[PDB]
RNA sequence: UGGAGCCGCCGCAGGUGCAGAUCUUGGUGGUAGUAGCAAAUAUUCAAACGAGAACUUUGAAGGCCGAAGUGGAGAAGGGUU
RNA sequence: CCUCUGGCAUGUUGGAACAAUGUAGGUAAGGGAAGUCGGCAAGCCGGAUCCGUAACUUCGGGAUAAGGAUUGGCUCUAAGG
RNA sequence: GAAUGGAUGAACGAGAUUCCCACUGUCCCUACCUACUAUCCAGCGAAACCACAGCCAAGGGAACGGGCUUGGCGGAAUCAG
RNA sequence: UGUUCACCCACUAAUAGGGAACGUGAGCUGGGUUUAGACCGUCGUGAGACAGGUUAGUUUUACCCUACUGAUGAUGUGUUGU
């Protein structure tokens, strides 16, 4: 529906970008009732929101 | 690479606002503000350019 | 009001 | 004050309203003068510019620096399959002008032709001339038809024949044969009109109208170049680099006081697609089309007495933006107005042609058949194949 | 209220208006003239076509700078456009009317749009910034519309 | 049409008659559905929400700023943004 | 110039076409300043190494004067702690 | 024309000239290509200006007229220029 | 040469002369006149002056009417096409 709150909070909870934040686009409703963090922390342990990896930049 | 910010509102580099890096337990390079380097006392005799001994500078 | 010209332009100069 | 440094004017006023032609197909604006003496014949024909090529030939104007030297020479090919005469049409002279008088049409008319009497054949029931051709199969009509002719036999001064192209035979996409009036100049009006009556529903091929080494006049509409600026249009001078509002202009339109601008001043408008009447295009060759007796006779086209190969004028990989010219064709020296696929009206000259150059007979040593879709270097596949050898696609 | 122009047999005629609507008066006007006189089931089809550019609206009065389109030939005019807002606005006004006929008990599919009037409504205003610190007006020019349908088959 | 006051005569009084003053204030046209919404390479596919999506959000792809940054932090200024 | 961290949605819109005029970039046979007030504009030149550098001079300079040569890829050798 | 400085003079100069070499679309003599425009559409949407207006020849006239005279003549509504 | 003008080279058939708000700056350029800076000379006690020399110096707007160029159309011919 609208999630920017939940992408911020995620970011500051992971301590990553927000680029790096990924939200499971299927399980959205569950995400949209994460009006706090700690709520999000739950969602991170359950595997809906997730920290992406770094975009590789090899030195090879 | 982890860059960093001033921990206090003094934005300008100045004699006051002097710093050093510390790593921490939490593992993030943080800035610490240092103290100024005080000098050891000079001789009363005037002529001697050396600063005194056994005196915590 | 619209600009027209600089005050040293004095358009139709015919000294 | 006057113009310091004279120059001629840019362009010619005698061509203007430089406007997009009203017609597509080039009108014969004036046929030549009939006389009496010389047998009836058409004065013009209708073609389709396929493309171009070189020709090589000996050249016999004594006096030149090229006398009995071979030259190369440009030509156009004009795909010109035989016409069908469908109608006739009498013109009466008057003090007003030359009023059209009495138009007969044939019994049958091809769909090729009937297309042209509709904007939209897909939609049309195709009912044109249905109730007319009735005339050709009863007594009453057939009598009126004779009276309609015999009236023209008395009155009319000028009789042209209507014909149409055989669009069928061209590679071109359109099916709508161009119609045309083509003038019959020859003997008396009766004789004239009898000749046309014999020719009705009938073929009329190119050779019948034009002969080789004959100066003709091409008429056709120019290659069209959209809106254009005064510079490409009128070939006025480009203004110089520093020029604050535009440099592909004409600085001053007019002087002050006849304080309108004139028609004679160079403005920007339609470039090209004008109607144009070129003259004096010789005919270096008239080719017979393809045909059969047991196998094909493709050879006869681009072949010469000094080549004697088996070439068609069709270059390798077809005429570009056209197709294979399978039919008979005329090979004018030089360019002709207008573009590939364009309906090109050939015409016999208005003019007594009596010049060394305009009577020279042509004998071609070589017609260049090399591809036009890249720097072609092979005349024909047979030759290429031998030169290269076999390939990986075998 | 008082509409301009009373219908000849109020009994079997329906009404609909909408005051102070934020649509281009000039576009709206013209399409509202185009629409005039049609059977309602035609006009709903027309305005649909306009919205899709399958039929134009001839701009006749307010036609300056307004280009040419083939589609205007039908109408017998060279200018024409596809005022999508206008259409969509009087596609509603036909809908409300059709409704009003349906509540009054008229054979909807016998209606004919007998009177349709656009009108200048009081302008909104806002501004635009220009060169050399000037400020100019930037005005919406909305329109009252009104119309009267009628059973005629 | 409107909905509460107004006039004729004899006298008295005047801040008493407008087309203009680049007049003052307000309002309105033509211009005109015009000029315009062209500085800094870039958007696309799906899904959600929703009356309604070129623009919102989510995912994917392609892109840019390219650590003297289109990143993170402050001073002055703002004053709840 | 290209990239990672981080950030963005092309800077107040979209779509279709690709005419003239423009604005910003390019390229041009042969000639090479004839253009023009005037080489304006653009174009040549350009980095490093090795040579090689005039008049004149306040002896500091002039000087990257001028003028020439080389430069990629790969496989080795030798020299420097 | 002599510290109202006279005469010089290396080095320097977004300074004023002149010429040469190279260089080039400056030019002969113009053409092609790219991007943003203009164009057309959806949405939005100003301004300056405006006695009335708006085809010419000549005439006379405040001695160069859209209007007047006498002639020429005159055909809706518009688009890009 | 900023020039109009002039002069000279070269070719040429000839290198005739003139007009159009001394045609033509919302066509350009702006080299010259003709602001403001400054230099010289002469003049002036001086501020300053100089058809005496020098150098530096913002060239705006069309989307209206017309005119012109191109482009749709228009009235008639019953309607349409040739
Ligand atoms: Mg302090
Ligand atoms: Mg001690
Ligand atoms: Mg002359
Ligand atoms: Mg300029
Ligand atoms: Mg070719
Ligand atoms: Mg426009
Ligand atoms: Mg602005
Ligand atoms: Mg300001
Ligand atoms: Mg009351
Ligand atoms: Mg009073
Ligand atoms: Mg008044
Ligand atoms: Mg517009
Ligand atoms: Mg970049
Ligand atoms: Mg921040
Ligand atoms: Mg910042
Ligand atoms: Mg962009
Ligand atoms: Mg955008
Ligand atoms: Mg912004
Ligand atoms: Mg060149
Ligand atoms: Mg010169
Ligand atoms: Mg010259
Ligand atoms: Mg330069
Ligand atoms: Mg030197
Ligand atoms: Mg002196
Ligand atoms: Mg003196
Ligand atoms: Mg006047
Ligand atoms: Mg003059
Ligand atoms: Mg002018
Ligand atoms: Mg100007
Ligand atoms: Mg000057
Ligand atoms: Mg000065």
């Amino acid at each position: 529906s609208m999630l920017r709150l939940q992408k911020r909070l995620a970011s500051s909870v992971l301590r990553c970008g927000k680029k790096k934040v990924w939200l499971d686009p299927n399980e959205t409703n569950e995400i949209a009732n994460a009006n706090s963090r700690q709520q999000i922390r739950k969602l991170i342990k359950d595997g809906l929101i997730i920290r992406k990896p770094v975009t590789v930049h090899s030195r090879a | 690479v982890q860059r960093l910010t001033y921990r206090r509102r003094l934005s300008y580099n100045t004699a006051s606002n002097k710093t050093r890096l510390s790593r921490t337990p939490g593992n993030r390079i943080v800035y610490l503000y240092t103290k100024k380097v005080g000098k050891a006392p000079k001789s009363a005799c005037g002529v001697c350019p050396g600063r005194l001994r056994g005196v915590r500078a | 009001g619209m600009w027209r010209f600089y005050t040293e332009d004095s358009p139709g100069l015919k000294v | 004050s006057h113009r310091k440094f004279s120059a001629p004017r840019h362009g010619s006023l005698g061509f203007l309203p430089r406007k997009r032609s009203s017609r597509h197909r080039g009108k014969v604006k004036s046929f030549p003068k009939d006389d009496p003496s010389k047998p009836v014949h058409l004065t013009a024909f209708l073609g389709y510019k396929a493309g171009m090529t070189h020709i090589v030939r000996e050249v016999d104007r004594p006096g030149s620096k090229v006398n009995k030297k071979e030259v190369v020479e440009a030509v156009t090919i004009v795909e010109t399959p035989p016409m069908v005469v469908v109608g006739i049409v009498g013109y009466v002279e008057t003090p007003r002008g030359l009023r059209t008088f009495k138009t007969v049409f044939a019994e049958h008319i091809s769909d090729e032709c009937k297309r042209r009497f509709y904007k939209n054949w897909h939609k049309s029931k195709k009912k044109a001339f249905t109730k007319y051709c009735k005339k050709w199969q009863d007594d009453a009509g057939k009598r009126q038809l004779d009276k309609d002719f015999s009236s023209m036999k008395k009155y009319c001064q000028v009789i042209r024949v209507l014909a149409h192209t055989q669009m069928r035979l061209l590679p071109l996409r359109q099916k709508k044969a161009h119609l045309m009036e083509i003038q019959v100049n020859g003997g008396t009006v009766a004789e004239k009109l009898d000749w046309a009556r014999e020719r009705l529903e009938q073929q009329v091929p190119v050779s019948q109208v034009f002969g080789q080494d004959e100066m003709i006049d091409v008429i056709g509409v120019t290659k069209g170049k959209g809106y254009k600026g005064v510079t490409s249009r009128w070939h006025t001078k480009k203004l110089p680099r520093k020029t604050h509002r535009g440099l592909r202009k004409v600085a001053c339109i007019g002087a002050w006081h006849p304080a309108r601008v004139a028609f004679s001043v160079a403005r920007a408008g339609q470039k090209g697609y004008h109607h144009r009447t070129e003259i004096n295009k010789k005919i270096y060759k008239i080719g017979q089309g393809y045909l059969i007796k047991d196998g094909k006779l493709i050879k006869n086209n681009a072949s010469t007495d000094y080549d004697l190969s088996d070439k068609s004028i069709n270059p390798l990989g077809g005429f570009v933006h056209y197709g294979e010219v399978t039919n008979d064709f005329v090979m004018l020296k030089g360019c002709v107005v207008g573009t590939k696929k364009r309906v090109l009206t050939l015409r016999k000259s208005l003019l007594v042609q009596t010049k060394r150059r305009a009577l020279e007979k042509i004998d071609l040593k070589f017609i260049d058949t090399t591809s036009k879709f890249g720097h072609g270097r092979f005349q024909t596949v047979e030759e290429k194949k031998a030169f290269m050898g076999p390939l990986k696609k075998d | 209220v008082r509409y301009s122009l009373d219908p000849e047999n109020p009994t079997k005629s329906c009404k609909s208006r909408g005051s102070n609507l934020r649509v281009h008066f000039k576009n709206t006007r013209e399409t509202a003239q185009a629409i005039k006189g049609m059977h309602i089931r035609k006009a709903t089809k027309y305005l649909k076509d306009v919205t899709l550019q399958k039929q134009c609206v001839p701009f006749r009065r307010y036609n300056g700078g307004v280009g040419r389109c083939a589609q205007a030939k039908q109408w017998g005019w060279t200018q024409g456009r596809w005022p999508k807002k206008s259409a969509e606005f009087l596609l509603h006004m036909l809908k409300n009317a059709e409704s009003n006929a349906e509540l009054k008990g008229l054979d909807v599919d016998s209606l004919v749009i007998e009177h349709i009037q656009v009108n200048k409504a009081p302008k909104m205003r806002r501004r635009t910034y220009r060169a050399h610190g000037r400020i100019n007006p930037y005005m919406s020019s909305p329109c009252h519309i009104e119309m009267i349908l009628t059973e005629k088959e």
